[PDB]
């Protein structure tokens, strides 16, 4: 059974550091491409990063390129975001997701409404 | 063979001429294919091609050659299953709202995910920089620009080869970043074609009209060099 | 459906007539036409037949040369020209619409014909022409042919008309397998050789004159009918 | 001399046969994106060039089995009357299949909409069909004139009479056959020409970012144009001279030969500078070369 | 009180899963040891039909395994006679973007629908003689997936939109609704006894629903990707079920857990069609790259390949009697293996 | 409020299922294959058939 379960969040100072955790279970971690998006209060899905199963090609956003880095282990089938220097803006639900198709390139749904390969999503704040 | 059994035959082959004319009438008309976000003007861009259905068809001439683009028109976020059934298409128009820059990121996951589809590899994908004077305008007021979405644009320049320089200089980093999403992993079988335009101009006809010209160019000579 | 024909009368000998034949409700170009000639106290016998876009014209062996048959399309329209008639062409003629196609009913719609008055291969035999019958008995006509009608493929060329006096004939069975719009009281069985007509229900809407003909070949041939009176 | 025309003939089988099945497996795949009409038409000048080698090659062997005694083996002149009309047919209907090529890639070349949208593939083989039909309508021109094909000065091959030309006939069907032959190549070299220098436009005027599909294009061009010339010229120039000055040439059968020759190659070479020369070709050949040997 | 629902569903659902494994005795591949195997069975097309004039998308066999109907993306309907290789009817549809087809069991309709959004029912037994648009029904909110007959009055669709619906022939009204999966509806497959059927969506699971009662009895949730293809045994105790990731599981509604779960090394392609002869023991599955495979549905072992196809096996459906295989994919050519 | 709806309607139907009857995999196993080997004489696919039938 595909389960995709997050861990961390909660309510972090601005200035700080994160370490999300993401545990995939009943499918081949290593076979799929992994992508962390957010959602914003009042707001829809908003794409965030995407890392290839090899972590060969490893993508980010323009709105936090260079403050994050997102990796994967496949010892443990485990994915590990870094997230320093915390803005209020990062106050959302972020959410770990894998594209459909394996083996591929091409990643479509990623930040679709009815998507059964996400996560609940952590709720990360930032405020004083 | 019987009578019975020969006059079907007769039948199969005025069914096989029946099918030959339609073939004929399919491919002296060309399909297109339209693609965008609901927040890009692409109701505007239909309506004026004047010259619980969840598909819309639209014909109309240019050039005497008629046009059937075909446009979603009432679906959910699902993208990956009825992608496949739009293939071997003449080109692909994807919509993007170049002023609003929230929806700007999501519009190039979009359009690297579908360029980057293992079935529409073939298909060419033609972008139209809509709504260019917004765009301007929102630039030139100084509230909110590409820097705070964009840092690489902080290190671009404008290149060597009555507007403001300020747009020229977005609009050219746009493409570039454009091109260079879309030439990844592009094998060269398969080229984009970007275009600025608005919702006000007339001409969009006629670089749809070359664009096509060019496709079906560029398949000529791939079926002359036998790939 | 309808089927208009018109053009018949009283004809000089050595004469021409053009015969035509107005279709209506159904699609004109997509089915197969027959002419049946019908002598005064005789039986059926077929004329000329032709398919989709004139692609297929056949006529019979005794008419070869005189009889002309032609189709407008755009107009759904049947023209038949008649050339250097005979004192013996003097029979009411009637324009049959077939389909053929895995699960068809050819012969399943009858024109009402119309009159003209001058001045080796298969052919089907009845052993009998008349049977009295009353109300509340069985019906079981038997019929004998020359040739194996059951050919590789399977299937038997076998079709039953049901003409009523005053009405046009009605098409009962076209392969065992019943037509549409006819009760489940007929039924055919036999071999390939001889075949036979059962009656579950003798109503009083069945009398008439059954006829068998062949569609193994081209040139067809119909039997003597037998006639039932009540 | 029966070597001078095995080895030709096995040459062109191989070399129709390879042609065969690399268009075959590109129509396979291409016939699903477009109208694949090149293809076909590539397809059907293979294989007509293949029967008509393998019809020449027959019958040159059947010659030189008995010793070049034409005497022996035909009587009643039907044997050359059959090799006058192949030769005919495999030197008119190559050259037409050639120009109606160019025509066409000029065609889509210059007007991709007019190719793509108003040629329709039942008007390509309509052109085909009424091309081959006007081919053998010249090969048995010479039949249905009263008159038959002379035996040349080689004693090898029967063709238009050559030597002793005293009717006006026989100038008129050569003649005819050089202006056909000259028609012929005149429309190709132009076909192809202003398709290279379209390419070569559309190549220099466009220089955004490529060139994959244009200077191959180019490439083969310049090649199929050269190698047509310099094969069916001298042939078709000596054909004409023949015919407009009757006896009184100075050149010998030795010519005649060598233009044949070179002819022969032009048919044997077609396949390879018209499917053969393409780089993907070329890698699939020596791909499955290097797995099956 | 969200958290107090999620947490309950969540101990509900691994109480399932302990009871669904506290069952598993043994798998099905050490019982299916003594068997002998099936071997290499080869397969030679017989016939090949030519005259589609867009790429195939879907196939369906009648209750005889003579007739055929297919559907081609230009809005074509054609009717296809496996004995004589003839075109029987042609019907032109309205929409050319259509995705599935289904053929009555009483041969009397023929189904269609897509892109459209709208389901439309042509009858073929029309005394005028052509084709006539017998029922347009409308009113889903998605693209059609799959259509199938239950009999001459009803007829199962399913749709993209999340929820599925039994229309009537009759007045063209959704008889009976479903609360519908988590994903859009891909293929439907029907029992035959009539009573049940099983359907699989892109959420990597699949359904078990009742005619009569609009409600769902048994859900399986083994696969890892979307499920692109399912077909349910001839006996309507288990259904083979294909994914994107080349993988295809059995799963038994009597056992409600997995048996046997095909898949291979050098297959990396998704299967896009399932189906199961008349005995069950043959397997065909479409993949992408451009070859079917026949697979032991108690050996777990390759019997055959299949290459004659130059583009994405788009569908395969085997009769009833199991006399032969009919096989459309992308290159408009819909040919019948034996 | 309609995803506690959703919950709670998730939940009913997650504790309907739980009361299905379920059996061994031997079981179902040896059905199975008594189904195969009574249908493996009327398959034309598995057996080859002769052309005479075809
Ligand atoms: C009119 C142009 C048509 C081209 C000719 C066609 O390709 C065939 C030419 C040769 C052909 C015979 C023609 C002349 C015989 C050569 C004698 C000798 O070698 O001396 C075959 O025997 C084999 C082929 O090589």
């Amino acid at each position: 059974q595909v389960q995709l379960q997050e861990s961390g969040g909660g309510l972090v100072q601005p200035g700080g550091s994160l370490r999300l955790s993401c545990a995939a279970s009943g499918f081949t971690f290593s076979n799929y491409k992994m992508n962390w998006v957010r959602q914003a209060p009042g707001k829809g899905l908003e794409w965030v990063s995407d890392i290839s199963q090899s972590g060969a090609s490893i993508s980010y956003t323009g709105s936090v390129k260079g403050r994050f880095t997102i990796s994967r282990d496949n010892a443990k089938n485990t994915l590990y975001l870094q997230m320093n220097s915390l803005k209020p803006e990062d106050t959302a639900v972020y959410y770990c997701a894998r594209c459909p198709a394996p083996f591929t390139r091409d990643c479509f749904d990623v930040t679709s409404t009815t998507y059964a390969y996400r996560g609940q999503g952590t709720q990360v704040t930032v405020s004083s | 063979l019987s009578a019975e059994d020969k006059a079907a035959v007769e039948r199969s082959k005025m069914i096989e001429k029946q099918l030959q004319k339609d073939k004929q009438v399919y491919r002296r008309t060309l399909r297109l294919l339209l693609l965008g976000a609901d927040n890009s003007g692409k109701s505007t861009i239909v309506k004026q091609m004047r010259i619980t259905s969840g598909i819309f068809e639209t014909k109309f001439q240019v050039d005497k050659v008629n046009f059937h683009m075909f446009d979603v028109g009432a679906q959910r976020d699902e993208r990956r299953k009825w992608i496949q059934c739009f293939n071997d298409v003449t080109a692909i128009i994807f919509v993007v709202d170049s002023s609003d820059y929230n929806r700007l990121q999501e519009a190039l996951n979009d359009f690297k995910s579908i360029w980057n589809n293992r079935w529409l590899r073939t298909i060419s994908v033609i972008l139209f920089l809509n709504k260019q004077d917004l765009l301007a305008e929102k630039v030139l007021a100084g509230k909110s620009k590409i820097e705070d979405y964009f840092p690489e644009f902080a290190r671009y320049t404008t290149p060597e080869d009555g507007e403001d320089p300020r747009v020229t200089r977005a609009k050219y980093f746009i493409r570039k970043e454009f091109v260079d999403i879309s030439t990844a992993s592009g094998d060269g079988r398969h080229i984009c074609y970007p275009h600025f335009t608005c919702s006000v101009d007339t001409e969009n006809a006629r670089r749809i009209f070359n664009d096509c010209k060019d496709i079906i160019l560029q398949m000529n000579l791939r079926e002359y060099n036998l790939v | 459906v309808q089927l208009v024909e018109s053009g018949g009368g009283l004809v000089q000998p050595g004469g021409s007539r053009k015969l035509s034949c107005s279709a209506s409700g159904f699609a004109f170009s997509s089915f197969g036409m027959h002419w049946v000639r019908q002598a005064p106290e005789k039986g059926l016998e077929w004329v000329a037949y032709i398919s989709s876009g004139s692609g297929t014209i056949y006529y019979a062996d005794t008419v070869k040369g005189r009889f002309t048959i032609s189709r407008d399309d755009p107009k759904n329209t049947l023209f038949l020209q008649m050339t250097s008639l005979r004192s013996e062409d003097t029979a009411m003629y009637y324009c049959v619409r077939s389909i053929y196609y895995y699960g068809s009913s050819p012969f399943d719609f009858w024109g009402q014909g119309t009159t003209l008055t001058v001045s080796a291969d298969i052919v089907m035999t009845q052993a009998t022409s008349s049977v009295p019958v009353t109300p509340g008995e069985s019906v079981s006509i038997s019929c004998r042919s020359s040739k194996s009608l059951l050919h590789s493929n399977g299937n038997t060329y076998l079709y039953w008309f049901l003409q009523r006096p005053g009405q046009s004939p009605q098409l009962l069975i076209y392969r065992s397998n019943l037509a549409s719009g006819v009760p489940d009281r007929f039924s055919g069985s036999g071999s390939g050789t001889a075949f036979t007509l059962t009656i579950s229900r003798l109503e009083a809407e069945d009398v008439g004159v059954y006829y068998c003909m062949q569609h193994l070949e081209y040139p067809l041939t119909f039997g003597a009918g037998t006639k039932l009176e009540l | 001399s029966v070597f001078f025309s095995v080895i030709f003939m096995t040459v062109g089988i191989l070399s129709n046969s390879l042609a065969i099945a690399i268009l075959m497996k590109a129509y396979q795949r291409f016939r699903q994106k477009s109208k694949a009409s090149f293809l076909l038409l590539a397809s059907g000048l293979v294989i007509t060039d293949f029967f008509g080698h393998l019809i020449n090659g027959a019958i040159a062997v059947f010659v030189y089995a008995s010793d070049k005694e034409w005497i022996r083996f035909d009587q009643s002149n039907v044997l050359c009357s059959i090799f006058g009309i192949c030769m005919v047919f495999s030197g008119l209907c190559p050259l037409l299949l050639g120009s109606v090529m160019a025509i066409e890639r000029c065609i889509g070349v210059t007007k991709p909409i007019f190719h793509s949208t108003k040629i329709t593939s039942k008007h390509v083989k309509m052109m085909l069909s009424g091309v081959c039909l006007f081919a053998v309508f010249i090969a048995l021109l010479p039949i249905l004139g009263h008159r038959d094909y002379k035996i040349q000065a080689s004693r090898t091959w029967c063709f238009y009479n050559t030597e002793d030309i005293k009717d006006w006939e026989d100038r008129f069907y050569l003649l005819l056959f050089s202006f056909l032959g000259l028609l012929a190549l005149g429309v190709s070299l132009l076909c192809n020409a202003i398709t290279g220098i379209t390419l070569l436009r559309v190549k220099f005027k466009s220089q955004q970012h490529g060139r994959s599909h244009h200077l191959e294009m180019v490439i083969q061009l310049l090649a199929i144009m050269c190698v047509s010339c310099i094969c069916w010229s001298p042939f078709l120039v000596t054909m004409a001279n023949i015919g407009i000055n009757g006896n009184h040439s100075l050149e010998t059968c030795e010519t005649t030969l060598f233009a044949l020759r070179m002819a022969t190659w032009n048919q044997i070479l077609d396949p390879w500078v018209y499917i053969l020369l393409r780089k993907a070709v070329l890698k699939n050949l020596y791909k499955l070369a290097s797995q099956c040997c | 009180e969200l958290d107090q629902l999620r947490q309950e569903a969540e101990q509900l659902k691994n109480q399932i899963r302990d009871a669904r494994k506290a069952c598993a005795d043994a798998t099905l591949s050490q019982i299916t040891n003594n068997i002998d195997p099936v071997g290499r069975i080869q397969m030679r097309t017989r016939r090949t039909l030519r005259g589609h004039l867009a790429k195939i998308y879907a196939m369906h066999w009648g209750t005889d395994s003579r007739l055929l109907v297919s559907a081609s993306q230009d809005g074509k309907l054609i009717i296809w006679d496996s004995y004589t290789t003839n075109k029987v009817h042609a019907i032109p549809l309205r929409s050319s973007w259509v995705m599935t087809c289904a053929y009555a069991p009483s041969g009397n309709y023929v189904a269609c629908g897509g892109l459209d959004n709208i389901c439309s029912i042509y009858n073929l037994k029309t005394r005028e003689g052509n084709v006539r648009v017998s029922r347009e029904l409308a009113g889903h909110t998605g693209y059609l997936s799959c259509c199938r007959f239950l009999d001459d009055n009803q007829i199962v669709t399913s749709s993209g939109d999340t929820t599925c619906a039994l229309w009537d022939i009759e007045t063209g009204q959704q008889t009976t609704t479903f609360t519908g999966h988590t994903g859009d509806v891909m293929s439907l497959s029907l029992a035959p006894d009539t009573r049940l059927f099983v359907s699989g969506a892109c959420d990597a699971s699949a359904k078990l629903w009742d005619v009569r009662e609009g409600m769902c009895r048994q859900t399986f949730t083994g696969h890892e990707s979307d499920i692109n293809a399912i077909c349910f045994f001839p006996n309507g105790n288990a259904f083979a079920t294909g994914s994107d990731d080349a993988t295809c599981r059995l799963f038994d509604l009597r056992a409600d857990q997995e048996l046997m779960t095909y898949s291979h090394d050098n297959i990396i392609c998704g299967i896009t069609s399932v189906s199961f002869s008349k005995s069950g023991r043959l397997l065909l599955a479409g993949y992408d790259d451009f070859n079917c495979n026949v697979w032991d549905a108690l050996k777990a072992d390759r019997a055959g390949v299949l290459a004659g196809h130059d583009n994405r096996v788009s569908c395969l459906g085997v009769t009833d009697d199991g006399m032969a295989v009919a096989t459309g994919s992308w290159d408009s050519f819909l040919k019948i293996w034996n | 409020t309609a995803s506690i709806a959703q919950a709670r309607k998730l939940v009913e139907q997650l504790k309907m299922e739980a009361n299905i009857d379920r059996i061994k995999v031997s079981k179902a196993a040896a059905d199975l294959m008594a189904y195969c080997e009574a249908h493996a004489k009327e398959d034309p696919l598995l057996t080859p058939v002769p052309a005479s039938e075809n």
